[PDB]
């Protein structure tokens, strides 16, 4: 997350931290995700497409720090890793960048709600907030595009939804943005998601209810002028989510 | 504790061949896109070759295409650069790199990338 | 806490001009060699220009020579890239860099180098 | 220092740690040096040539950590910064890469000998150890050529002196190495000085005595095959050192 602020997991209790285990013990952070039901985390396919092997991933809920424990956190194995069959990224855009992780603890349990662990509502079909609406994003991604290090503490910031008309101008992304995506950015281009934030949520009030409007997907650099963050438009994937979580 | 270590450089006669190795430790390079770069004295760093995460594609710079071959041996957790028909312009420090945006992989995805570099291996191509 | 921050990018018409700025904090760029790089979509990063530590000399890549000028303002602790006669091929993310071996300075010295990078600024030139 | 081991200042009590103050900002490490008399540190000109302003440098003796204090350390200002008038680096080599720093504490004193602060002997004129003998190098430089971070604790390693004939082969350094320089490397190319080690000592036993045979100067990369470390050959600079320390 470029700009914004450090936060606690209490303020983003749906946020899932996803790591990969490598043979001989080293664990690396992969991506964020969002808890949509006690047993199901939603993320991005491009986080896993190169290595779609459920057994080597680890999911945390209730976790506010990258390399230490948070009181009340739960650690999960991935019982089922589901990627979108039509994912592609032959050009700049990532299409159908959405994935599902069925989670199960060592003791065989799904997520247990608390002040630090909570589901986030899905939107109703094709229901999105209006363009100009403020939304929240969160993650352990880079604080500057060229940093080699990552923040130790979870961050969040606020970005605004941008119209497709705006985002499809040639100097923004042209035809790389589709109706299955949503653009969001800072009006002054000071704050954005960045590498390490994919799979995490774009959260908007709709209306009264915090709603998973997007999933962090892609962009040109981070916080660059006329280059918004691009998010998978969750309201266009409900049938896929419903049929794969059954 | 992810790292890369190059080896196999040295002195070779022009027209000859050399095979460079890039060995991973702390991770397996089987599911990551890997590449080779080089930097010759007084010149900018140059991409030489890369292989995709799946091994489904390889790419070569114009200056080395048809002479160099990149490959990956999962049994040895090593990537190779086979260099044939070596020329004095190939004299350089060669570096391998794993999982960087744009290097045989997307440059727009906002997942976390390893962005690992090795330490360099010197290749010197001499006449005679 | 040494850092660099670029600004001035945006959308410009071909044939036009643009000035980029690179502002230092935590150090002064007056005694370090500074440069600009760029990276265009699907292409590798390319050196554009650099200025020596003393400011007595500047260098330009073949693709920008005669059009771009690098300069340094020690009073504002900022380095500039003046880009004239812009072309569509100049469309890229531009980055400044301070005190790297080989960037308008020796590549063999074993002193410590700052090796600082900025964060990028987008320049789009429409023809 | 590539390879080798962490050490304490007691084992390299001549070692000086040299930092630069940025007015309106940070302090950064610049180079090593060696205490040759109570008031004089010897280092490399290329450490200072771009900013030869004595007032902004800080020298420590008795210091074994980069960013914390060591018990018994002394902090000095630089009363006089003397660079070699014939320093040049128009090609790969750095010529005449030698410098003098006259040191003075806040209370007006020169170095005070202890278990952690001690002078190192200079060699007799043109007296060098034989090629194929072992020497020690020390510094806070990089542990790998491509690292972004630096070790927190002082390091040392052992390298071997290489003949000029060997070092002047075309595939080594050709005519870039002169008789005012010495080459040293690991027979297996596993250990070397690197960026951040310049100015520090190359220490060899000579005439029964640990002797400042060289000053870390330059090289192609760090620990590369057929590319030794190159060191200013101190035994060829005695008249310069004597006349500038008077
Ligand atoms: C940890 C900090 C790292 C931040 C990211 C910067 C990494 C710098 C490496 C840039 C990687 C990168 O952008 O790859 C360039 C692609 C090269 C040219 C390939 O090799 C031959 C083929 C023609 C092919 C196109
Ligand atoms: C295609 C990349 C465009 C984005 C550029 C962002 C700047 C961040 C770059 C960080 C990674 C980077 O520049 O490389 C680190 C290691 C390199 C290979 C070696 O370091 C010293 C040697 C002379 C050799 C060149
Ligand atoms: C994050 C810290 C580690 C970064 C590693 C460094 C990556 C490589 C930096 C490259 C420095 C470098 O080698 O400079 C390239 C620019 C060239 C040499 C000059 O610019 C335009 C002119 C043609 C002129 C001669």
């Amino acid at each position: 997350i470029i700009g914004g602020e450090f936060t606690t997991i209490e303020n983003q209790p749906w946020f899932a931290a996803i790591y990969r285990r490598h043979r001989g013990g080293s664990v690396t952070y992969v991506c964020g995700g969002s808890l949509i039901s006690p047993c199901w985390v939603i993320s991005a396919t491009h986080c896993f497409i190169d290595y779609p092997k459920k057994e080597d991933y680890i999911v945390y809920l209730g976790r506010s720090r990258l390399n230490s424990n948070t009181q009340g956190e739960m650690k999960f194995e991935v019982e089922n890793l589901i990627l979108h069959k039509d994912y592609s990224a032959d050009t700049l855009a990532h299409h159908n960048d959405i994935a599902l992780l069925k989670i199960r603890s060592k003791e065989g349990r799904c997520a247990q709600p608390s002040r630090t662990i909570q589901t986030i509502a899905l939107p109703s079909m094709y229901n999105d907030p209006q363009f100009g609406t403020s939304c929240e994003i969160t993650g352990f991604g880079k604080e500057q595009s060229t940093d080699y290090l990552y923040p130790e503490q979870l961050k969040m910031t606020v970005v605004k939804l941008i119209s497709h008309r705006e985002c499809q101008q040639p100097h923004y992304y042209g035809s790389e943005v589709t109706t299955k995506m949503l653009c969001a950015a800072d009006p002054q281009w000071k704050t954005d998601s960045c590498q390490g934030d994919s799979g995490g949520p774009l959260v908007c009030s709709l209306q009264g209810r915090m709603t998973l409007t997007g999933i962090v997907s892609w962009g040109r650099g981070c916080a660059l002028k006329d280059k918004p963050g691009v998010y998978t438009r969750v309201s266009h994937f409900l049938p896929w989510i419903r049929s794969h979580t059954k | 504790q992810v790292q890369l270590q190059e080896s196999g450089g040295g002195l070779v006669q022009a027209g000859g061949s050399l095979r460079l190795s890039c060995a991973a430790s702390g991770f397996t390079l089987d599911s990551y896109a890997i590449g080779w770069f080089r930097q010759a004295p007084g010149k900018e760093r140059e991409g030489v070759s890369c292989i995709s995460a799946s091994g489904g594609s390889t790419n070569y710079a114009d200056s080395v295409k048809g002479r160099f071959t990149i490959s990956r041996d999962n049994a040895k957790n090593t990537v190779y650069l086979q260099m044939n028909s070596l020329k004095s312009e190939d004299t350089a420090v060669y570096y391998c790199a794993a999982d960087h945006p744009g290097l045989c992989t997307s440059e727009s995805g906002r997942r976390r990338y390893l962005e690992v570099w090795g330490q360099g291996t010197q290749v010197t191509v001499s006449s005679a």
